[PDB]
RNA sequence: ACAGGAUAACCGCUGAAAGCAUCUAAGCGGGAAACCUCUUCCAAGACCAGGCUUCUCACCCUCUAGGAGGGAUAAGGCCCCC
RNA sequence: AUGGUUUGGCACCUCGAUGUCGGCUCGUCGCAUCCUGGGGCUGGAGCAGGUCCCAAGGGUUGGGCUGUUCGCCCAUUAAAGCGGCACGCGAGCUGGGUUUAGAACGUCGUGAGACAGUUCGGUCUCUAUCCGCCGCGCGCGUCAGAAGCUUGAGGAAACCUGUC
RNA sequence: UCAACCAUAGACUCGGCGAAAUUGCACUACGAGUAAAGAUGCUCGUUACGCGCGGCAGGACGAAAAGACCCCGGGACCUUCA
RNA sequence: GGGGAUAAGCUCCGUGCGUCGAGAGGGAAACAGCCCAGAUCGCCGGCUAAGGCCCCUAAGCGUGUGCUAAGUGGAAAAGGAU
């Protein structure tokens, strides 16, 4: 509601397209699609923007309004700017490298962990201890980055594992 | 059988009986069924009679 | 127990009117 | 793929491997099989190959069977059987009139052999289901091999379906899996398969590639 | 006396119901009605004077709520522990027609005449049926008003 | 996780929610995690 | 067994309602010897009694030729026989 | 509060008979899971655990004592689960115990005799009609009669695990 | 442990003679229920072509014996400072 | 109202209270004691009660306004709960 009321400003390098609830955007980074929930009114504003409102005030509509607005916001900013997540690694021997477009971690296992890059996602390695995922869907980005984050069990005693950039994990101490 | 023939004439059994009792048709269900089987036209005529004798808003107290 | 419970709750019906033999 | 063949069991014997270790084998006359019909999805709803095996006089053949073998375009055989496949790409290899021999297999291949178990007749629950019997002493009145109890009591009040009782054992289709062929012998047209095979000697079998181990 | 059919009075008509976005029980009640003959004034409960009922697009049947995942079609083999359950979604993707069948069969009488009435029910998961020679009438599931 | 019919906050960070038909309690402190059951 | 699918507990992503947050309300994923598939076996009396093929695919008589009844046959099968 | 397995309360079927404990055999079910499997929290460094959640697919030893169930013990184990099914199962077995008649000890009783006291001994009947179950046939049907090869709705089986 | 095999007498098959206990009936299913509180027979469903043969013994609260235990009533015999 | 654990389909009393007993019929799925109603017989006539009107199953997938998302309805406590 309070999120859904403010529309989304469309930059220049954007090509929006609608047939009803459906939606297809194009930008420099690629293209994207979205079939909006039916009770949420969608319109293409005169001021180079996408307005989204709700006819009723039922809780379902109030939820879907703000959600759809945020979804279009993420959609356009991904298809124009992109969506990146920088990750980094801690612990001796805990490293990663790029085997083409897939990644290969060593994380103290008896074998290397091969992460296959799915469609729409592109990886990168600023360093064996610092890497990044990039794409246009925030969902898929966070999904694969979390799949990466959960590759090793949490190690609050010595921090050995994958983390996000500015992550403040919990910690303990095992004295004995 | 009456319900069948009535719903074929686009009316329910209950409102048919209601309309017949309002129209003063003392015909019994036996003969109504026999009409429905043997004289569907006469059944339709009685259906029209009952639909006329019914009120304009059957869901009103009156 | 379940059997007695069900048999007693049977009395909470529109027909039985909150009473039944052996409740 | 799951290439296969019909044959006849001849009997067991020994061989010795390169390590001088003994191998109990069964010799299967995996013989000249001939393809008589192709099963397709556009015709039959499933992909398979109909094979035929066993020399037979053309007078002991039932005339419908003769007509089938004729319209195929081959001479009749005794036993006929289908091999199910996985796809039209797998059935496209088999042509009618094609001849299959033991050479489709190779030494070290793993096979599944389907045969018809030997008949043990009307068997008791001991021989049939491995029931412990009861005591041969200590008072046992005439229950030395009897199954004992058969169900519960009134609460069940019946015998559950599938209870293990006396009856005919054997003459059942048995697939023994993952038998390693010790040797192919195309000169004789046989397979030396490591270990037991279902059925009597002279019994028909189907040696197929192992659906688990390639 | 009251009418009874005699050996050639049972006329058969073929109806066809598009089960696309139609409620399962709604459709099944209507189809059972037609199959039994309640829609006919010659209805005699000791006679399968009903009509043939084709159902198409059974896979596109509509099921409300969480019934697609939390309503189970149970089945027993006769053997102990031989209860096998399968949800309606599992049943729709495996055997689409079975849900519509089971619904109608339960809505029908459980008797010899019910068995005879099942035979007039044809159910097909697509929009197409082979019973076009029989010239089936489309049957929209209405509601008589009052 | 604790699974009890009485799930309630334990500190000021413990937040209560209804997730998938179950009353959950979440927190930074995973000790305070709870679920109704 | 391998493998796959859908899942439990659980881990989550994107995210509102509730300017934040939230694994969820719309959506998207992962996830167990359980479940379905997979393996083996029975199975069309599966009364929706299935399917692909092949064979015989042909005679008489009586009732008054209506609907049948009887006989002789084919393909084939059964019995006897080893 | 659950459950209904314990001791009980009631005395509702059964006293013109519903055979009892324990074991043997055969199992089947539930999960309130002993192992195996998955996971959360941990005062979880790691090994190993504790606790909770999910999970009933399979598996869940052999012996000494005792009638015994139970239990203790011995060795093992991955584990040596808890319960229901007439405290499953005696028209399937045993019959050691309880629970007839014999006899004896102790105690009680004047006595005959008695003892949820002990002790030794002590008939376990029945040709399966029906259901059910295991298997096997005969008939008819599946819109002519036959034959061969088959699909697989739907069921059954199997599903364990250690050491290095 | 841990059971396997052989023969014989039965069981099985054919011929011949030919009983029995029992029996309210009968074209005598299963589940969950309900019910004199443990159902072939009732309810709702599920399953099941008809008829036999050999077998097993879970039920028919199976047969047998008007429960011996318990109680009530009555006997009998026994004891004794009735 | 007593006894009982203010348990028992428990027991013992009271009640110009009822029903069964000795009472069919309809409803309550089935179901002596609950609800309706007290069966002179017959009728292929009608109105009703209780209870019900999507199909099984006779009658309404009734009308209007709201509520419910839990298949609640179509068992349950303390207590927990944006």
């Amino acid at each position: 509601s309070r999120i859904g009321k403010q529309p989304v400003p469309v930059p220049s390098g954007v090509d929006v397209t609608i047939n009803g609830q459906n939606l297809s955007v194009k930008g420099p980074k690629g293209t994207l699609t979205l079939d909006v929930a039916e009770p949420i009114s969608v319109s293409r504003a005169e001021d180079g923007a996408i307005v989204v409102t709700r006819p009723d005030d039922e809780r379902r509509s109030r939820s879907l309004h703000g959600l759809s607005r945020t979804l279009i916001a993420n959609l356009v900013t991904g298809v124009t700017e992109g969506y990146t997540q920088k990750m980094e690694i801690f612990g001796v021997g805990y490293r990663v490298q790029l085997k083409g477009q897939n990644l290969e971690f060593a994380l103290g296992y008896s074998h290397p962990v091969l992460i296959e890059a799915p469609e729409g996602i592109t990886f990168a390695v600023e360093s064996p201890t610092k890497f990044s995922v990039s794409g246009i869907d925030k969902q898929k980005v966070g999904q694969i980055s979390a799949v990466i984050r959960r590759l090793r069990r949490p190690d609050p005693y010595k921090g050995k594992g994958v983390r996000y950039e500015g992550e403040q994990i919990r910690r303990k101490v095992g004295k004995t | 059988r009456i319900n069948a023939a009535a719903r074929a004439n686009d009316i329910t059994y209950n409102r048919l009986i209601q309309g017949l009792k309002a129209a003063g048709v003392e015909v019994d269900r036996k003969n109504l069924a026999e009409l429905a089987v043997s004289d569907p036209a006469a059944f339709t005529a009685l259906v029209d009679v009952a639909r006329a004798a019914l009120p304009e808003d059957v869901n009103a107290p009156s | 127990a379940k059997r007695g419970r069900k048999k007693r709750d049977r009395k909470h019906s529109k027909a039985n009117h909150g009473k039944r033999p052996n409740a | 793929a799951r290439k296969g063949i019909l044959g006849t069991k001849l009997g067991m014997t020994q061989v010795f491997d390169e390590n001088n270790k003994v191998v109990p084998v069964t010799v299967v006359k995996a013989g000249p099989n001939v393809v008589t019909r192709i099963r397709t999805t556009e015709r039959d709803g499933y992909s398979a190959v109909q094979l035929a095996y066993g020399e037979i006089s053309p007078r002991k053949v039932i005339k419908p069977v003769a007509g089938q073998f004729a319209a195929a375009g081959v001479n009749p055989r005794r036993h006929v059987a289908e091999l199910r496949l996985d796809d039209e790409a797998a059935v496209a290899e088999y042509e009618v009139g094609q001849e299959l021999t033991a050479e489709i297999f190779s030494d070290g291949a793993y096979v599944d052999v389907t045969g018809t178990s030997k008949g043990k007749g009307f068997a008791g629950t001991m021989k049939r289901h491995g029931f412990r019997g009861q005591g041969a002493a200590h008072g046992a009145q005439a229950v030395h091999r009897r199954p004992g109890s058969i169900g519960g009591c009134a609460t069940p009040g019946r015998v559950f379906k599938g209870t293990r009782m006396s009856g005919r054992m054997g003459n059942d289709r048995v697939t023994t899996q993952n038998l390693k062929v010790h040797k192919v012998d195309a000169e004789n047209g046989v397979l030396l398969i490591k270990g037991a095979i279902p059925g009597r000697n002279g019994g028909l079998v189907v040696v197929r590639s192992a659906i688990k181990r390639g | 006396p009251t009418y009874t059919p005699k050996a050639g009075d049972t006329t058969r008509s073929w109806y066809v119901i598009d089960a696309s976005d139609v409620v399962l029980g709604r459709l099944a009640s209507a189809a059972a009605t037609l199959l039994r003959g309640k829609h006919k004034p010659t209805f005699t409960p000791n006679v399968d004077g009903g009509d043939f009922v084709i159902v198409i697009n059974a896979d596109k049947i509509a099921v409300s709520g969480d019934k697609l995942t939390k309503k189970f079609a149970y089945r027993h083999s006769g053997y102990p522990g031989g209860l096998r359950k399968r949800t309606i979604g599992e049943l729709l993707e495996k055997h689409p027609t079975r849900v519509v069948e089971n619904a109608i069969i339960g809505m029908l009488p459980h008797n010899k005449l019910g068995r005879q009435i099942q035979k007039k029910l044809k159910v097909y998961a697509g929009p197409d049926h082979p019973h076009a020679a029989q010239q089936p009438i489309p049957f929209e599931i209405k509601q008589v008003a009052q | 996780m604790k699974v009890n019919p009485s799930v309630k906050p334990i500190c000021d960070k413990c937040r209560v929610i209804r997730r998938h038909g179950r009353v959950m309690v979440i927190c930074s402190d995973p000790r305070h995690k709870q679920r109704q059951g």
